[PDB]
């Protein structure tokens, strides 16, 4: 099965054992995504993963992709890894307030699961993650994805300075244009603060 | 050259607003994130470049125990309210003061007050007086600035870009 960190101990623990001696150059352009994702991403997704249509995001891009893309940069273990997002992740006609009062939209949400659940689907950007559910504000967001990430998948951890403006999000990034299969999308109630969240596991493939 | 800035205050007061003003983006009106993501300011004050990272965090109550996880290593910390919510200042030295001085101790604080544009609003000055309240006073805010040892007190509006830059350069001033 899968390894879940559920502290701060675990994570750590779990962090040293990843490799972590990545060149001058590679470092950089792992941390210059940490710096802000949006110009990587948004233009990955606008351009369908062509690179050529902006030769300054061409060269960051191709820097960071050889980086992940490296022998010893990816997972020894089976493990589950997490992010929040805002209900646009599933289109535009979505915004946040498909959550009114802890209650998500039913009719919003049978379209949802009706459009994207079973769904196999490559992204254009590279997908940021924690090994930890509670470290990002993922359980404040109004959809909560665990990715099912299988040994030999490629990425980097980053916990340090070094490699993330962010030290402390237990970060592991996957690379662009991975391919996951979305099995489940569903409602769950937190026990905390009592409020319905969707959810959704996902497959890396 | 590289910084640690943490955003707080009760939730709605505008702190996500504020760092999407800030990132140059426009004013968000149908897609407001809850929080926003990484992102590093680029500031130049007094000849010296900063990158201030800037963390944004859920003001609400129901995430109390998630917040620690943002407060390690801070250079400044913004703390805000509303101007609209006599209410939101009130939980200045309730309970964001408290907080951040025991996860954050003798960190440099900004007071920020938020959403200025309604300082002169007809709706909110309406609203407001429905409960005997009125929108928060520069006075007011200076001297809860004084009263937690705060750094500065700023005002500005993420709606009208007002105070935006100056409340960022003052952090950054702060962090230094
Ligand atoms: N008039 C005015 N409204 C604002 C301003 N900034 C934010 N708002 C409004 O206040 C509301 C909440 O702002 P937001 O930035 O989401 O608060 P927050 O502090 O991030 O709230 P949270 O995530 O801890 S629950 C939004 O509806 C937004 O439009 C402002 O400068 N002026
Ligand atoms: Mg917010």
């Amino acid at each position: 099965k899968y390894k879940l960190c559920t502290n701060k101990e675990e994570a750590d623990a779990w962090g040293k054992k990843q490799f972590n001696k990545w060149s001058k150059e590679e470092k950089s352009a792992i941390r210059d995504y940490t710096k802000n994702a949006r110009p990587y991403n948004e233009f990955l997704r606008m351009h369908a993963g062509k690179l050529d249509s902006d030769p300054t995001m061409k060269k960051k891009i191709e820097s960071l992709d050889k980086a992940l893309n490296r022998k010893e940069a990816k997972v020894n273990d089976n493990i589950k890894v997490y992010r929040g997002d805002d209900a646009w992740i599933f289109g535009k006609e979505y915004d946040n307030s498909i959550i009114k009062n802890g209650k998500v939209d039913r009719e919003k949400f049978k379209e949802i699961q009706k459009k994207f659940q079973g769904k196999t689907t490559t992204e254009f950007g590279y997908i940021s993650t924690s090994i930890l559910i509670d470290a990002g504000y993922a359980k404040t967001r109004p959809v909560m994805t665990e990715f099912k990430v299988g040994s030999g998948t490629h990425g980097a951890y980053m916990n340090s300075d070094d490699l993330t403006a962010y030290p402390g999000q237990y970060e592991l990034l996957l690379p662009r244009n991975t391919v996951y299969k979305i099995e489940k999308i569903y409602i769950a109630i937190d026990n905390n603060t009592q409020k319905e969240q969707i959810k959704v596991e996902a497959t890396i493939k | 050259i590289r910084k640690k800035l943490v955003i707080v205050g009760d939730g709605a007061c505008g702190k996500t607003c504020l760092l999407i003003v800030n990132s140059k983006d426009q004013f968000p009106e149908v897609y407001v994130p809850t929080v926003f993501e990484n992102y590093v300011a680029d500031i130049e004050v007094d000849g010296k470049q900063v990158e201030l990272a800037l963390w944004d965090t859920a003001g609400q109550e129901d995430y109390d125990r998630l917040r620690p996880l943002s407060y390690p290593d801070t250079d400044v910390i913004l703390m805000c309210f509303s101007i609209d919510s006599p209410d939101s200042l009130e939980n200045i030295p309730e309970k964001w003061t408290p907080e951040v001085k025991h996860f954050c101790p003798n960190v440099p604080i900004i007071l920020v007050g938020n959403k200025k544009d309604l300082r002169n609003d007809e709706h909110t000055r309406r609203e407001l007086a429905k409960m005997k309240q009125e929108p928060v006073k520069p006075e007011e805010g200076r001297d809860m600035a004084n009263r937690i040892g705060a750094f500065g007190y700023m005002e500005c509006s993420a709606k009208t870009k007002d105070g935006v830059r100056e409340v960022f350069e003052m952090a950054t001033r702060a962090a230094l």
